[PDB]
């Protein structure tokens, strides 16, 4: 997903290329980035 | 906002038995987040709990904005600080806690002082080079401009590598109030301003009660 | 507990986490997590020591007295005894149902 | 627009307020698992190594970037140029272990050894500064409080033991680099371009051959 | 009760993240009642709170149960009492308080030992006449019989002319133990019998938040 | 709990009992076959090494954890670095059987030959510890009775001449490494850490940089 | 099943790469260890 570009998958198991993530129960700056106010305050006269 | 020579941007913010008024208010900022992730994780072992009655507002006095700081003038607050109340006393009753800081900076002059404040809450707040304070904006943050707003609110959740902390040895906020322009008195404003913080801690969790003296 | 029938005796274990100095009594070891139990027709208490810390993990080896490391005391003392003087307590350690090892190591050792 | 500029809402005009075309951009580049993922050359130690990515220089694009984050994470490929073989070890370790094959040891195969190596800190991200201290035995840290003077005390400070990916080790290692994979970085920290003498800054740039 | 030489009389209290285990346990009394009653009334207009973090064991050793010890010795134990920890700083926190009692009376010595213990809660103790120690029994109370037990377990209310206490000019409860028939050794009992409690405040509730110092 | 301490039935208390709460674990790493399963360097003889998994040091991890189990199955790997080329023969086999290239011989490839061995013992089962003879022409072995002391008269035993996965033979061996593969283990024996002289066993183990 | 983690099947038959098992006709330590009382043995009291 970073920089990879092979077509085909890895010989290897995920279980040992890379560390194996947990959950318990872009994101921030994407939201922020999307809410920003792109109009005019004024009235638009032409 | 709202009306002739003063205003209705009007916020009252409650924390326990303790509300804060300003009638010009501007918002307030919410910084990476809106809310806490996860307070009850596997490194507390289900032994945490909530201490609601250390939520409320604390008040300490930050510096003495005059005329002669120019721009890049700092005061840093790291949080926690010394606090002779119930937050105070978990901090030597409890070995882990976690919380957010719900920050309220004051710059009382009057509307015909000029000049601007930033005020920020940067974590792991070790060093800042003088070329960085261009970029302080970064940080979840507001400004004061007197002919504006005399308040600037930042609501600011838990952040660290670990889920709780101990705050004997690691300050995770630090809140820095910057000079961006420096103050202007002219005939009629206020000869300086005295910049305070009103601090509230949020969702207090403390885990691994201490031994007493005794 | 390993005293005759005629031996009596009441015990505290208490686990007192770093950033302060371990409990030397009872009482100011009251105010950790704690068990006080005494003897009777059961001989055996099992307690379990939580495992409280700032991160997920914590080391198996030493190096210093740091975080990643040192994970407080466990103390174990006597409230009261009747008659018990000299009988012997023995203890045992188990891992209990979450007990976790990782990352294999080989570290010269035994 | 005008806007309250006190408030730190986002406020992004358009070339449309005075009639130009807002045209598509496509950001592949500034992606924090893109732009991390490429090998970066640090200076190595002769033999012990702790693979700790706060040695790539600061004015490097990965140094660079990685600084401007506050938390992060990463798995992590390192390739080394060595004599002998290479023996890895996870965080935690005792140094003694780098001296006991059993551990992940490569043997030596010219030019070089390029390993993927999973993170192994314990704690759930890793930070690039910290402001506190590992050690215990110590008293208490102050609450600091004063203008930007006040935070020279903590320059003596280097970062918790336990920020590392562990350590590799080989009778000489001469070469070094560090790879961050599936990167991940949280709450930005300023990014600092060189400062002109000049109106701008002005550099031969690569042009056509005469 | 249950079996050969030893017993299966087995109780296991929890109060907090702190429990005790008997294995001669005899039951627990209930004093007056068993809940408490209301804990929200008009005197601290709904601004009350409870403080969960505090209802649990804390100990202290009462006397000495010694063979020259007659009957009407008696050893008192006012409540509240001195408390370096959580519950102790809630009395400097707050102008008013109110909490039960789980009480745990301990007074091992072996079954060889004879002699009899009346471990009582009694409400308002200002003095206790020689002759008014034979009506003790009016009181929540429990013996401690060697040849039978080494534990007695009384579990109060709160109780007061007023629903909210202040702690530091009122004690509503006093811990008595009383000696009822001496202790005898013969050959094989133990020479004397220390007397300990383990008590923890229930159910308590603070209004009214004090300054601090600073 | 209170229990009956006697029994030797298994209690596992959990933090519930206060008010705690019992949290996943992820044992992957304390799997016998895993942990079992990476090489461990022996020190080689100069030519006949016969293949003897009690050859790998008591306190390295593989050795330790060996040593844990009184009977074992596995497959074997070894890599070998030699001289000449390589004869492996199975169990049973005699001695001057390594000089003939028919039995599994590997031609000389640098740097080193890595082969997949089967179990051959003619037992279904090897064991670290053996309290017995395998020759016969002797007289009985006593029932012995007594304290520890009487345990002496066994340090002159060698383990059954059957124990064993081979031997291989190349004209010098530098380096041999064992491999075991699909391992099992059946009865638990003691495992001991290091004995401290202080309060805490102390070691360097590996921090960041500076 | 131990420290092995290649995701496609193995160039030889598992007649050569490993021993062939024959039958006759975890496992104790495992059923030992769930077997464990985890309760409490008083009665309960709050």
């Amino acid at each position: 997903s970073g920089n990879t570009g092979s077509i085909i998958n890895n010989y290897y198991m995920q279980q040992y290329q890379n560390s194996m993530d947990t959950q318990l129960g872009n994101d921030w700056f994407s939201k922020l980035a999307s809410s920003a106010f792109s109009g005019l305050f004024g009235a638009l006269l032409a | 906002e709202e009306t002739t020579l003063l205003e209705d941007r009007i916020l009252t913010t409650r924390n326990g038995h303790t509300t804060s008024t300003t009638q010009s208010s501007v918002g307030v900022t919410y910084g990476y987040a809106t809310a806490e992730d996860f307070v009850s994780g596997p490194n507390t072992s289900g032994l945490e709990t909530r201490v609601v009655q250390a939520e409320r507002f604390f008040k300490t006095h930050l510096f003495d904005w005059v005329t002669s700081d120019s721009f890049g003038r700092c005061h840093l607050l790291e949080l926690p600080t010394d606090h002779k109340g119930v937050y105070g006393s978990l901090t030597d009753s409890y070995a882990y806690m976690r919380n957010g800081w719900d920050v309220e900076v004051t710059a009382v002059g009057n509307q015909f002082n000029g000049g601007c404040l930033l005020v920020a809450m940067v974590p792991e707040l070790c060093s800042i080079q003088k070329r960085e304070l261009y970029q302080l904006t970064l940080f979840p943050h507001q400004f004061i401009n007197p002919r504006t707003n005399m308040t600037a609110h930042i609501t600011v959740p838990f952040v660290g590598v670990n889920r709780y902390d101990q705050y004997k040895v690691h300050k995770p906020w630090t809140l820095v109030v910057m000079v961006v322009a420096p103050l202007t008195v002219n005939t009629e404003g206020a000869p300086q301003i005295k910049v305070y913080a009103n601090i509230a801690p949020t969702n207090v969790h403390v885990a691994g009660e201490f031994p007493s003296k005794e | 507990f390993t005293g005759p029938t005629d031996a009596k005796a009441r015990y505290m274990v208490a686990y007192a986490p770093p950033g302060m100095e371990p409990p030397k009594t009872p009482e100011a070891a009251a105010h950790c997590i704690h068990a006080e139990w005494d003897t009777g027709l059961n001989s055996k208490f099992t307690f379990s020591i939580p495992y409280l810390s700032a991160a997920d993990y914590t080391y198996t080896a030493s190096d210093v007295a740091e975080t990643t490391n040192v994970q407080g005391w466990v103390c174990l003392f006597q409230i009261t005894h009747g008659k018990a003087d000299g009988d012997a307590l023995v203890v045992l350690a188990s891992a209990g149902k979450d007990f976790e090892l990782r990352l294999p190591v080989d570290a010269r050792a035994e | 627009t005008t806007s309250a500029g006190e408030s730190a809402d986002p406020v992004t005009t358009t070339v449309e307020n005075y009639g130009g075309e807002t045209q598509i951009q496509r950001r592949q580049h500034t992606d924090v698992s893109f732009i991390m993922d490429r090998f970066v050359k640090v200076t190595p130690q002769n033999q012990i190594n702790i693979l700790d990515l706060m040695q790539v220089p600061s004015h490097t694009l990965v140094g660079g970037l990685l600084r401007a984050s506050t938390y992060y994470f990463s798995d992590l490929e390192i390739a080394v140029k060595h004599e002998g073989d290479l023996t890895w070890v996870p965080n935690g370790a005792p140094e003694k272990a780098l001296d006991n094959t059993t551990n992940p040891t490569a043997y030596h195969k010219a030019p070089l050894t390029r390993l993927a190596l999973p993170y192994t800190a314990p704690h759930r991200v890793l930070a690039t500064v910290y402001n506190g201290e590992c050690r215990y035995s110590r008293n208490a840290v102050p609450n600091l409080r004063g203008d930007l003077q006040v935070l020279a005390q903590k320059v003596a400070r280097t970062l918790p033991t336990s920020f590392n990916y562990g350590a590799i080790k080989a009778t000489r290692v001469t070469e070094l680099l560090y790879r961050m994979k599936r990167a991940e970085t949280y709450c930005p920290r300023p990014l600092l371009a060189i400062h002109p003498t000049e109106a701008r800054h002005k550099q031969k740039i690569v042009a056509p051959v005469k």
